[PDB]
């Protein structure tokens, strides 16, 4: 990615900004904002590799630019070993690698699948808990390494259902929302996976309902008829 | 005479055309990165 | 036959134009894929601008955000952020308003209240499910007169808030800064924009005796439950 | 002078391309988020099917689908092929006269004569619900519909003998808004609080069906011929209208002109991408495919039948694990003659096929009736037109059309419904035939202003919120309209009530002064 760019012509600096973040003279019209920006642009060059284009007489530029690796051998990503970690503090620090590398994750692709454009289209217009069939569905886009595992993982998402929550806190009346739904147990390795997944959702939920609205997951294993319940709040609140 | 231009403002027409269906993809794909800007 | 060549070039160039999108730009939503974007964002129903009357292209910046059902504490701070980076914010939940009663706590004998009703004594009752608090925080004297009363962040962020946020939760907002950056209250025979306001920021002049003050800067509100009721002369009536 | 005229033939269409600005894309997503906006709407009509009196012991039901052809239309002679939409509960009576008159308590009283069959088996006759159809001009039908069906104060049953005075149980109610009817192959949706809207700016006709309820537990004396009930209402009604025995209908129902066509083996030789859908008879120049119903073949595994692609993408599920069973799917595109071309997306396939009639002459449709329905029932019924035929109405498909029907779906939408300007230009997406009536009440709308509701439940703050709009009653016919209007704008609006919050309804007619209301919308939904 490109972090910065700046130039520098008859005029000073050249201060540009990424368009992606609408400028501000530009969407804001206000004094005292740039008017100049740059977009980046890739293409699948012939090794593969992203061809990185900029957007913009003899106008000098500084880039800033991050880099990473390319098309590296397969083999070697999984029996790479870590050479040492830079001294810059006071002690020698030796390292250890703890895993194997997990190599480059490309978002999924078939045909181009103009299905997942709609999909994530359509997403745009549904809310996550209003079933099943469309939680499944959602998660499903970020699954990017194509794992089986985390198939059946989220195939056994069997059903949603919600209620409104009536709760009090410090003396004052609440309102909450209670988020249940059905797992097969089969999906997951016991309840190590169950229990980290459920973590994982109950996070996801707080940062997706609204304000005002305290959220609590309750994940019920069908096989056995047991659940596992998340009921706590991180958030700020009744500062008065 | 103008049944060869017309051959030839055909095949011009036929490319135009082409294009105007080949980097649709494009435009498609920025307007969604624009929006969930890790998709690309 | 020039024109053949002309015009066929003409259209190779405005196809191309076509789906280049930051050429299109314009510095606001002019074109065509601008307004598209924006009837994602649910803003695509002309009339409704003048309902806003800021820069709506300003929005665009926002639109991930827009794509959500709900509205998060992440996007207010975005908002804040965007305006005036460097200026910090906080959100917290549940904050607490007091509700007039219409009627007062009485005892009666033939239609007397019911405790399943969770009465209060009659003068005012409590709402921590109406509120939320936007807490700002910067680090120099151009942003805190932005943000006072009659500064133009003070006026950008209410005109954002009022899509953003629109009619479904009220926010009120306060500004914690060094006592240095703060005027001295002073009268005047005439009121104006920058004045002073008795209850918010009318901070006296200290004897030279900074610490920092939290001061007032407003609140949002849409809809202000004002009475035109109207009682009624008819209704929807239909026993199907 | 050839040469010109090839050259900007075919400039003008591929500028024409680039104007449209993106349907390709835009038309696929809308179609997943209204199932019904890449559609046109048929022509239709309202028929009345009136069997012989005279003779006739048992009720008999009427099937859906039952087809009334028309008589030969416009060039080459062909016709049009018209279904009911519901099925018909015909019983042995008829509406013999219909008498309005006035009582000496001031109260007006609308009279209905009726007449029963000679051999009328009132064990069989199905008094429970009677459909009777409003068929005079819209003038004076708005407000017989409300002074029958809301203004209703008594109702008497007159029998033989000057038993005048039978007092009835019952009431009046209206039909136009039944969920079994729907008028279109849409039993999935159910959006009613959109479908409405298209259907009160289109084919209004379909609201002014009102039922009366209750005869099921009314007891008569068995007779041959004449009897007369009397509505009673609380009004005086308006001094100036007309009164006719025509005006009353019984037996009728809507039908509109689909049918459907010859299902033809397709074939392919190879996945070469899409393939075209095309009917025999299409030479008439008339048919045309409305929609693909069903995709059923046989191959080396059996019969090959294929799944609605869009059964999976409604859902919006794991498409990458549902798509593998044999989906099939449809896209639609206009010709060089401006007629609809069908192709499919995927051995012999048997594809069961819905048309109907494209382009036509206008004038010539208007003034064609309707043949003989299909003897299918026993009492050969005969046909009658109770209202001039529409011509098909296509969808606009202009601007930013598409974007703006995106737009107005989201929960959120509600919070810049707020003004005049703004309700008008989200109505105006459903009026997809623009003429005089619908830009008169349309632009009648003269405000729009947003109150807050609070109170307490239970110990908890309840928002709500109340959308007042100021209506110029001049854009209406009289309070029928205006009412009609109110009562489908209010199941529209509750399609935004919120868990979080309830929306009412609130109109003023702005010649009077006079508010009327609604009760709360309320809906414990996820905010879409």
């Amino acid at each position: 990615s490109v972090d910065a760019v700046t130039g520098s012509g008859r005029t000073g600096s050249a201060e540009y900004v990424p368009f992606t973040s609408f400028r501000h003279r530009g969407g804001m019209l206000r004094h005292d904002a740039p008017e100049r920006y740059y977009h980046t642009r890739v293409k699948r060059g012939v090794t593969g590799m992203y061809d990185t284009w900029l957007i913009l007489e003899r106008e000098t530029l500084s880039l800033r630019i991050t880099g990473t690796n390319g098309q590296l051998p397969r083999r070697a990503l999984q029996s790479t070993l870590l050479d040492r970690c830079e001294q810059v503090l006071q002690a020698p620090v030796s390292v250890r690698n703890l895993c194997k590398p997990t190599l480059p994750v490309y978002p999924p692709t078939e045909d181009r699948f103009h299905w997942r454009v709609m999909s994530h289209l359509g997403t745009g217009f549904l809310n996550m808990l209003s079933s099943a069939e469309v939680l499944r569905g959602t998660l499903a886009l970020y699954n990017w390494r194509d794992d089986e595992l985390n198939h059946r993982r989220l195939d056994a998402i069997l059903a949603v259902q919600h209620h409104r929550i009536q709760r009090f806190e410090k003396g004052f009346l609440l309102r909450g929302l209670d988020v249940e739904v059905t797992l097969d147990g089969n999906g997951f390795a016991g309840e190590g996976d169950i229990h980290l997944f459920g973590e994982m959702l109950n996070r996801f939920l707080a940062l997706y309902a609204d304000m005002n609205q305290f959220n609590q997951l309750t994940l019920i294993v069908q096989p056995e008829g047991k659940c596992i319940r998340w009921k706590e709040n991180h958030n700020p609140r009744l500062p008065g | 005479c103008v049944e060869r231009l017309f051959e030839g403002f055909a095949f011009s027409m036929g490319r135009l055309r082409q294009k105007i269906d080949d980097d649709l993809p494009e435009l498609t794909e920025s307007l969604v990165s624009m929006l969930w800007p890790h998709y690309l | 036959l020039d024109i053949f060549s002309h015009r066929l070039i003409t259209q190779y160039y405005r196809i191309w134009r076509k789906y280049s999108y930051p050429a299109t730009f314009e510095a606001g939503g002019q074109d065509k894929t601008s307004q598209y974007l924006l009837g994602l964002a649910r803003l695509g129903i002309p009339g409704c601008a003048q309902n806003i009357a800021t820069p709506v292209s300003r929005f665009l910046a926002l639109l991930p955000l827009m794509l959500l059902p709900g509205r998060t504490a992440e996007g207010l701070t975005s908002l804040v952020t965007l305006l005036a980076p460097g200026t910090q914010a906080r959100v917290w939940h549940h904050d607490r308003r007091r509700i007039p009663l219409k009627t007062p706590l009485t005892m009666r004998v033939h239609h007397p209240v019911s405790l399943k009703s969770r009465p209060v004594m009659g003068d005012h009752a409590t709402d921590v499910n109406g509120q939320v608090l936007l807490q700002l925080s910067t680090q120099t004297g151009s942003e805190v007169q932005g943000w006072l009363p009659g500064g133009h962040l003070y006026s950008d962020l209410l005109a954002l808030l009022h899509v953003y946020l629109g009619s479904r939760l009220d926010v009120r907002l306060q500004l914690c800064v060094e006592r240095s950056l703060l005027p001295d209250a002073r009268l005047s025979c005439r009121p104006a924009a920058g004045s002073p306001q008795l209850g918010r920021t009318a901070v006296m002049r200290t004897q030279a005796k900074a610490r920092v003050m939290t001061i007032s800067l407003g609140r949002y509100q849409r809809v202000q439950e004002h009475y035109q009721r109207k009682e009624t002369q008819e209704n929807g009536d239909y026993r199907w | 002078e050839r040469l010109f005229e090839g050259f900007a033939f075919s400039m003008g269409r591929l500028r024409q391309k680039i104007d449209d600005d993106l349907p390709e894309l835009t038309e696929s997503l809308v179609s997943m988020l209204w199932p019904h906006y890449l559609r046109t709407i048929p022509s239709l009509s309202v028929v009345a099917l009136t069997p012989r009196l005279s003779v006739m012991k048992m009720a008999e039901t009427v099937p859906a689908g039952l087809e009334v052809t028309s008589r030969p239309v416009g060039p080459g002679n062909t016709v049009c092929r018209y279904r009911t939409t519901r099925a018909i509960p015909l019983n042995p009576l008829a509406v013999e006269k219909v008498v309005m008159t006035t009582e000496p308590d001031g109260r007006s009283v609308l009279k209905i004569g009726f007449a029963c069959s000679e051999l009328a088996d009132w064990s069989q006759v199905d008094l429970h619900r009677l459909s009777l159809y409003l068929a005079a001009e819209a003038p004076v039908s708005s407000t017989l519909h409300l002074m029958m069906t809301k203004r209703l104060a008594a109702l008497y049953l007159r029998l033989p003998g000057n038993d005048e005075r039978i007092r009835i149980d019952g009431w009046f109610s209206p039909g136009g808004f039944a969920e079994e009817d729907r008028l279109w192959p849409k039993g999935d949706s159910a959006f009613s609080g959109y479908q409405l809207l298209l259907e009160y700016f289109t084919f209004r006709e379909k609201f002014m069906f009102v039922h009366l309820n209750g005869l099921e537990n009314v007891s008569l004396p068995a007779g041959i011929s004449g009897f007369d009930l009397e509505v009673v209402l609380s009004q005086p009604w308006p001094a100036d209208l007309p009164v006719t025995d025509d005006a009353l209908c019984l037996h009728c129902v809507p039908v509109i002109n689909l049918f459907t066509l010859e299902a033809d083996p397709l074939i392919i030789n190879g996945l070469e991408s899409e393939y075209l859908l095309r009917p025999k008879r299409l030479q008439d120049g008339y048919t045309e495919i409305y929609s693909v119903d069903a995709v059923t073949g046989s191959g080396r595994t059996g019969s090959a039948e294929y799944v609605p692609f869009t059964s999976f993408r409604h859902r919006g599920g794991m498409l990458r694990h549902d798509a593998p069973e044999r989906y099939y799917h449809t896209r639609v595109k206009r010709g060089v003659t401006g007629m609809y071309d069908t192709w499919l997306i995927l051995e012999t396939l048997s594809l069961r096929i819905t048309g109907t009639n494209g382009q036509l002459p206008r004038r010539a449709l208007q003034s064609t009736l309707l043949d003989r329905c299909e003897q299918v029932l026993q009492a050969p019924v005969s046909v009658r037109n109770l209202c001039k035929p529409t011509l098909p109405v296509y969808p606009p498909t202009e601007d930013r059309f598409h974007w703006r029907v995106m737009s107005h779906l989201g929960t959120g939408f509600l919070n810049m419904l707020s003004s005049a300007e703004v309700l008008r230009g989200t109505l105006a997406l459903y009026n997809w035939r623009d003429d005089e009536l619908n830009h008169r009440r349309l632009d009648a709308i003269l405000a729009v202003q947003h109150h807050r509701i609070q109170r307490f439940e239970k110990g908890f703050l309840l928002r709500g919120l109340d959308v007042e709009v100021t209506l110029d009653g001049n854009g209406f016919a009289g309070e029928g309209d205006i009412h009609l209007f109110g009562e489908m704008l209010n199941r529209f609006l509750a399609l935004y009530a919120d868990m979080n919050q309830f929306n009412q309804l609130t109109l003023i007619v702005q010649p009077e002064g006079k508010c009327i209301r609604w009760k709360e919308n309320h809906n414990p939904r996820l905010p879409g």
